[PDB]
């Protein structure tokens, strides 16, 4: 009836790979103060060809092994796109101060998610700087997790309020990073995005690769 | 594949001025190659990652810049601790691995030497264990590149012979080669004048260092 | 106490196995990704293989694909390196390294080497050398010694200045050899006698001859 243990097999054939791409390899991503954001589902989350491609600059992941992540599959993977300053990309990380931690982005405390920046100095500039990305400087107190807010409303330093029209101490919240093809390393602009993996207690999951085995047949008993 | 190209195969001048070396990587990989440093016998260093960042326990004399496939290391002022080897490598995506270079080679200046040819007669003491060796020596010659040709009965005999050069020494900066021929006794009693040929920058016409025995 | 320090240098046939090791200290072992990079006689780096700060997933060189495991044990704080189906190519001087990035996974730079581990492969048995014969200079060339290394000094080492001692190369047989030479005064030629002391000492083999002519 039953045979000795190798004949057991696994692999119930599927393809489609799916658009992290579309997400990584944007022409143009918007500013920090406008971060993207996008739901991705339904579809295979293939990330060894994230890992071994090489053109990744400071690629770290929280929370779990992602080679090990592979395997255990979540859903409503929502992804995030935006540019950063040179120096300032370890800041974004769970429970880290800073600067953009308090103003422009706090990425939620206990985060199993992933974070993937990089280098991109190549296009993200001109002769001049690409004056096409704007962070905020001020705000009345800290950041919720993974919202966005955009508004010319602004901080008042002083008492008298400032009815919109920037002065010498209205501090119109927006202001631009300054890119030269010629700058140091601490201030390359930093393209970058953040994944996380959010299963809000969500029935019909859409799972991973696996990735393969090749059949062996003519033999009994075992699956 | 990333493969790296090293240019100039070596470099030779005198501390105190500007080193310059070029790594032309084969295709584009924005800011991340890395420098290191390897002095003989030693364990090789980082001194530069991202192409610009002076790594730690880097004095600031260290510089390099590049992006893409042009990248390139300066030195404003040499120093013993720096005539050395370098080595340029970055990494790669299909099959995911990394890539080092061929290495750069430094050379002091001085000046220029023509070498001390000898040659050293096979002995009777390895005849007595059947085999023969003859070894002809070059001695304090400047630049590395030298050439070495027996001669017997005018045959110039390719492949039978190991050449060793020893690395630059400390006092006079110069080099020494030497290269002995392994033979066959049947080889050794086949003929009895057994000469030795060089050829060097250092040297007018070639110069040959030659006995008779056998 | 920042520092690698490697372990395991041998010698082995080919077709068998050999088992490498490197020790960590002065920092937090599980917290940067290790690789092993091999060093072949008179060549240049050739990086071999990698391990995650957390080993959970690892890269190797094309020529040592499938036949290399690298894992890393945290209890001890040791690096491993396994070996299966060597080759007489895989001779090389094993430098254990340590990642540059914190708690990074790009794995692209090398900022801290072990001292590097001989690792070589011959059909050949350990045997001592054979010393031998041959202004004016003369030396003692040895032959036929496997494997490395030998210590040659003139005199017991009285006199170090104009004196060159040959990097080994590997000839077919499978031993080694190399030579020893000096430059003496023409007039010094039949004033001073000259003995040539060598040490080889793995097979302690302490030969030491006259050069006359
Ligand atoms: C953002 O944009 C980046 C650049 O646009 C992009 O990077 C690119 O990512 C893709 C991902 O698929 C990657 O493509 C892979 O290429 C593998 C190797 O082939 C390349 O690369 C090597 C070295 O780089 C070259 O030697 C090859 O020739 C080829 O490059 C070029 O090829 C063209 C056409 O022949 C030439 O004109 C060029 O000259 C040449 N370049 C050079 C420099 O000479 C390839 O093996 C991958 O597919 C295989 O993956 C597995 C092995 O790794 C297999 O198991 C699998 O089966 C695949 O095999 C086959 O692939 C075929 C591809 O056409 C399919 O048709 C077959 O169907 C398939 N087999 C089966 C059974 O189905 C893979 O295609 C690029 O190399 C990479 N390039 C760069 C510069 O980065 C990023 O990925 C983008 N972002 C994101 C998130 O994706
Ligand atoms: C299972 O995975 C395979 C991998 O690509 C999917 O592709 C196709 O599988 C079919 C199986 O019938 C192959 O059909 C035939 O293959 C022979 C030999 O390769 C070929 O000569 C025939 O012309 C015919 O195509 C098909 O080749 C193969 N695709 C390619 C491009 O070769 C398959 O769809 C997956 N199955 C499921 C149920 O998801």
């Amino acid at each position: 009836r039953v045979q000795p243990t190798e004949s057991i097999v696994r692999f119930p054939n599927i393809t489609n790979l799916c658009p992290f791409g579309e997400v990584f390899n944007a022409t143009r991503f918007a500013s920090v103060y406008a971060w993207n954001r996008k739901r991705i589902s339904n579809c295979v989350a293939d990330y060894s060809v994230l890992y071994n491609s090489a053109s990744f600059s400071t690629f770290k992941c929280y929370g779990v092994s992602p080679t090990k992540l592979n395997d255990l599959c979540f859903t409503n993977v929502y992804a995030d796109s935006f540019v950063i300053r040179g120096d300032e990309v370890r800041q974004i990380a769970p429970g880290q101060t800073g600067k953009i931690a308090d103003y422009n982005y706090k990425l939620p405390d206990d985060f199993t998610g992933c974070v993937i920046a990089w280098n991109s100095n190549n296009l993200d500039s001109k002769v001049g700087g690409n004056y096409n990305y704007l962070y905020r400087l001020f705000r009345k107190s800290n950041l919720k997790p993974f919202e966005r807010d955009i508004s010319t409303e602004i901080y008042q330093a002083g008492s008298t309020p400032c009815n919109g029209v920037e002065g010498f101490n209205c501090y119109f919240p927006l202001q631009s990073y300054g890119f030269q093809p010629t700058n140091g390393v601490g201030y390359q602009p930093y393209r970058v995005v953040v994944l996380s993996f959010e299963l809000l207690h969500a029935p019909a999951t859409v799972c991973g690769p696996k990735k393969s085995t090749n059949l062996v047949k003519n033999k009994c008993v075992n699956f | 594949e990333i493969v790296l190209t090293q240019s100039p195969a070596t470099l030779s001048l005198s501390p105190g001025e500007r080193a310059t070396l070029s790594c032309r990587a084969s295709q584009s990989v924005s800011t991340y190659l890395a420098w290191y440093q390897q002095k003989f016998g030693q364990a090789p260093r980082l001194l530069i990652y991202d192409a610009s960042n002076r790594a730690t326990g880097i004095p600031a004399r260290f510089s390099g810049s590049g992006s893409g496939t042009d990248f390139t290391l300066t030195i404003s002022s040499l120093e013993p601790e720096d005539f050395a080897v370098y080595y340029c490598q970055c990494r790669s995506n299909w099959p995911p691995g990394i890539t080092f270079g061929q290495g750069t080679r430094l050379e002091i200046k001085r000046t220029v030497a023509a070498p001390s040819v000898f040659i050293f007669p096979p002995s009777d003491e390895q005849l007595k264990s059947g085999t023969a060796s003859v070894v002809c020596l070059l001695n304090n010659f400047y630049p590395r590149e030298a050439k070495v040709q027996w001669k017997v009965d005018n045959a110039l005999q390719s492949g039978n012979s190991q050449e060793s050069v020893t690395e630059q020494d400390s006092k006079d900066s110069t080099y020494s080669l030497s290269s002995t021929l392994t033979l066959s006794k049947a080889d050794y009693e086949k003929h009895k004048v057994y000469a030795c040929e060089v050829t060097h920058q250092g040297l007018s016409s070639p110069v040959t260092k030659s006995f008779n025995r056998g | 106490q920042v520092q690698l320090v490697e372990s395991g240098g041998g010698v082995v046939q080919p077709g068998r196995s050999l088992r490498l090791s490197c020790a960590a200290s002065g920092f937090t072992f599980s917290s940067y990704g290790m690789h092993w990079v091999r060093q072949a006689p008179g060549k240049g780096l050739e990086w071999v293989a990698v391990i995650w700060y957390d080993g959970t997933n690892t890269y190797y060189a094309d020529s040592v694909k499938g036949r290399f495991t690298i894992s890393r044990d945290n209890s001890k704080n040791t690096l491993y390196l396994q070996m299966n189906s060597l080759r007489a190519e895989d001779t090389a001087v094993y430098y254990c390294a340590r990642d540059l990035a914190y708690r990074d996974y790009v794995w692209r730079y090398f900022d801290l080497w072990g001292r590097g581990t001989l690792v070589t492969v011959s059909g050949a048995s350990t045997k001592g050398p054979s010393v031998f014969p041959l202004t004016a200079a003369l030396g003692c060339l040895v032959k036929d010694y496997f494997p490395e290394p030998v210590t040659v000094s003139w005199n017991s080492g009285a006199l170090t200045s104009g004196v060159h001692t040959f990097p080994a190369v590997l000839q077919s047989s499978g031993l080694y050899s190399l030579s020893s030479v000096v430059t003496v005064p023409s007039s010094s030629l039949g004033t001073q006698t000259y003995i040539c002391n060598v040490n080889h000492k793995p097979s302690n083999t302490k030969v030491d001859k006259r050069v006359e002519p």
